[PDB]
């Protein structure tokens, strides 16, 4: 069923912070690498961060570089986005992305970012 | 003289998980499937070199500070204990093996440099003629938790089935990857320390230099390179006292097209993955 | 960054009616490359990846092929199930990764 | 020791934060298990304090590099060191430079816990 | 009386990956950890039931048309060879075992049914007093994809550490699942199949009923229910020649803040999952 | 002594909408009819279940006249 | 048979027409190994057309209840069938009803394919 | 003859910016000094890399003048 789960705030204040929490089932969480996509209102879905399956390498988009910080849990089968310090362009529809295919652990692994299984989505809206 | 030609998967995956120990790599073997016609330790260490102290009891004295504060004419010597508190200064019997340094890349290529540095930018020695080093010294392929990272010429580097013989993607060929090695051997693309490169003195600061390559030191001991069902070749059971279980070969159960090390719908016999012999383990 | 530029804004075909649209990308995306469709207030579903490799779930109808800086899908007899927005995606060159801005249908 | 317990400790049970010291072991209520030049605890693999698949516990009860005043502090910096899975270590006791088992070299079912 | 009084996981482990063969269930055995003071076949069928047919190989006849088409008085009789084309009516000389059926519960709760139905919707045997049916007869926990599924009463479910004594969250608790035996066995929450209930005729259409508990019958084969190391109790060597490696029972590779099947910071001993033994494949 | 064994005592938090939840409690000897018995026998011989119950639909029972 | 080849053959290779019908195994050249009343072919666990983990793949060079003319189709609708992982198998040959090893009962490096 | 492995060929496609790939070809006769080998001799002897590579850093190497 591979279901995705996040909950997360939906108001803040600018220049404050947030906790974004997907919990994953379904599937092996260790397995396969994950990340948030973002959609603003009426807009196309873009790419915010990636992590891997380890946890080990994390990626950021140059708009949030530094800003966000993308957490994983293999144990307690979460992943997490922490970001803070958000500003008014930053409301829109957070996503839980599983990538497809799994890390193996033998080989050097190689990233093919394509999300066979998403989240049905949080709304973060930050405005005064 | 590969180890696929005398052992099945399934063989190759007995001998592994209950065991713990047992020619220019040219084609032209025996092929791995036994329908085609054609034309040594064995176990990950528990412990690390520098955590073999008992982390309860302290031990000898390391120099602790060489000025009293800040100004003028601070001048001293302090000492203390090495301890539990502090235990990267306390002295030790064994020290990690030798080093060449590797140049270290990054399968995803955004992070690499827009250079070609394939050629320049490589380990190498001279004999007139100068070589490739390849795959070297024994060496962790990259510190614990980037598998994105691999040493440049390292790392043994297989293929996958069907690969073109020039100019493949990296997803195109298999690298493996030493993670287990790490423990006894310092990682291929750091350096192995630093050393003093002069004597201070009332005018002159303690100055360092780094270790780029060290051969052997009384006192180093090391792991070798691992062995590959894919890889050349030229039983001591599992005495272990271990209570949690261990981390064992093991192919997941996943619906998917092929089954992995079996026929596909053509009939080309397909080996996913390379596989290594480190998976029991024991104490340093 | 690439920029994946995805041509027809809106494509208003008829049902059972072959409909091919494209989005062609800068430089060389080689053959990474992945196709979504988003429903409305629905996550995204992912169709076709690599060239042509089309996902398990998928109809057999839905096709796709282009190599390069150009690509396209290939949807035969459309059904009213299939009236979404779609979107490319090319995972060769990231961070950062780029998602087309979508033809609506 | 321990009042009969087998206690994971690891570097935050110390408090940790700096890496070169980031440990994860256990200690044991005791006095092929784990020399160091010193109650018995024992160290294993970490991934800073926390601990990888690869750890091990074990019940007891189931049986030339040149070495380096100025008004300054070296002690750290000024060091000859060796670093080891990204982890640096003091070089102690020991051109600038030349040269283990290894390859080379009512009932209750709470547990009592009233002694 | 419980597998985890005289095994450790490490050789629970050895057991079960190497190994196809080897009063109540009250509390108060002996602990888990030794240090606590206190006061078959294992193996998975690689084949069902109704695949071991040559999958080449036509068969013997069975009746395909009972009309030609539509319309008035178009009665036939067409008979076919039960063929790999049609692999449901071919003819087999064993069946699969009994079945009495649980009630099926689902671990999102949103898509069970909004009423009290924990005791009124279980499967029960009278002796003049109702006592539950816990766990019953050997059947297969859900069918193949669905593990959200379990049988009301047909599984045995373990506490976690810590876990209270009374109304506890579904989390907290530890439910097995027995999807191995699904081969030869009826799943729980299925009907075991159906039967005609009438004698067709001119004026009368062919009946049918679902079988919901069926008694032995001639043929039938099944197996048991597997043990578990937290399970009540009361070698045979792997000679198979499987060519892909198998399914092993591995401890999860990455890093967490404590070791599984080991104890905590507080010293609290603790078994993360129920193990089974079943993981190695035979043939059927 | 209780059993080690847990059972699905409730099935809902209380009366109103959307109320679904899981508990599980020990089988004990406060308890006797849930807990797990190794054999069972050889008026109707029990209940079995009719049908998978959803959020749409209740969960049924049949009895059992006759038994192998 | 096969030009000496093994291969895998699977629901899909035969049209995949129905769950029902679904399988998943080998063909072999050929003429511990999986009597059905019928080349060597064998099956094995399949889940619809493709193959689970546990599926194993075999080299051979490596060595009462009731059963049932009304105007209408009752054939494969009236018939007595049994269900097994959520597949209605017919039961052949066999109050409505009453009451195998298990617990109860120049050099070029490919392969040559010319012969 | 060829050897089963492989080494790095190719860091960028071509001239330009952004032209970072990772590609790899078979080591064989007709590149002889790449081919991996599995002893070593024991002018300078050879050279190390000094630093990691970035978007930002070239890769740079250095010359071993004595070698244990």
């Amino acid at each position: 069923e591979v279901q995705l789960l996040e909950s997360g705030g939906g108001l803040v204040q600018p220049g404050g912070s947030l906790r974004l929490s997907c919990e994953a089932s379904g599937f092996t969480f260790s397995r396969y690498p994950m990340n948030w996509v973002r959609q603003a209102p009426g807009k196309g879905l873009e790419w915010v961060s990636h992590i891997s399956a380890s946890g080990g390498t994390t990626y950021y988009a140059d708009t949030v570089k530094g800003r966000f910080s993308i957490s994983r849990d293999n144990s307690k089968n979460t992943l997490y986005l922490e970001m803070n310090s958000l500003r008014a362009e930053d409301t829109a529809i957070y996503f839980c992305a599983k990538d497809y295919p799994p890390d193996e652990v033998t080989m050097i692994v190689v990233g093919m970012p394509y999300f066979d299984s998403w989240g049905l989505g949080t709304l973060v809206s930050v405005s005064s | 003289n590969r180890f696929h030609c005398h052992f099945s998967p399934r063989d190759w995956q007995r001998l592994i998980n209950n065991n713990w120990g047992f020619g220019s790599a040219h084609e032209g073997c025996l092929p791995p499937f036994p329908a085609d016609v054609f034309m040594h330790s064995s176990y990950a260490h528990s412990q690390s070199l520098d955590r073999l102290m008992n982390p309860l009891i302290d031990q000898l004295y390391y120099l602790s500070k060489t000025i009293n504060g800040s100004g003028q004419n601070q001048q001293t010597l302090k000492f203390s204990v090495a301890g539990p508190s502090n235990m990267a200064v306390q002295g030790r019997n064994y020290i990690p093996g030798p080093s060449y340094r590797q140049q270290r890349v990054s399968t995803t290529v955004t992070q690499n440099n827009n250079s070609e540095f394939a050629w320049p930018g490589a380990s190498s020695w001279a004999l007139g003629r100068n070589s490739l080093m390849n795959p070297g010294p024994a060496m962790a392929s990259h510190k614990e938790g980037e598998d994105r990272f691999f040493p440049l010429s390292g790392s043994l580097i297989f293929g996958k089935q069907g690969t073109g013989r020039d100019n493949v993607d990296a997803d195109k060929v298999m690298i493996t990857n030493e993670e287990e090695i790490k423990t006894t051997n310092p990682v291929a693309t750091e350096s192995y320390g630093q050393v003093a490169t002069n004597h201070q003195s009332a005018q002159a600061q303690a100055q360092t230099g780094w270790v780029q390559n060290q051969g052997i030191l009384p006192g180093m001991v090391w792991q070798d390179r691992d062995v590959y069902l894919q890889g050349p070749i030229w039983l001591q059971k599992e005495n272990s006292k271990r209570w949690n279980p261990e981390i064992q070969y093991t192919s997941n159960y996943y619906k998917s097209n092929n089954v992995e090390f079996a026929v596909n719908t053509e009939g080309v016999y397909s080996e996913p993955r390379p596989i290594g012999t480190r998976y029991l383990t024991r104490n340093l | 960054e690439i920029v994946m530029t995805q041509s027809p804004a809106t494509l208003s075909v008829s049902p059972g009616d072959r409909a091919t649209l494209s989005c062609r990308a800068s430089q060389s995306v080689s053959s990474k490359l992945a196709w979504y469709q988003q429903k409305p207030g629905q996550a995204p579903r992912l169709l076709i990846y690599a060239a042509s490799t089309r996902a398990t779930g998928i109809p057999a109808r839905f096709s796709g092929s282009g190599s390069g800086t150009e690509f396209t899908l290939t949807i035969s007899s459309l059904q009213s199930e299939d009236f979404a927005v779609y979107y490319c995606q090319q995972y060769n060159y990231w961070p950062p990764i780029t998602f087309g801005q979508g033809t609506r249908l």
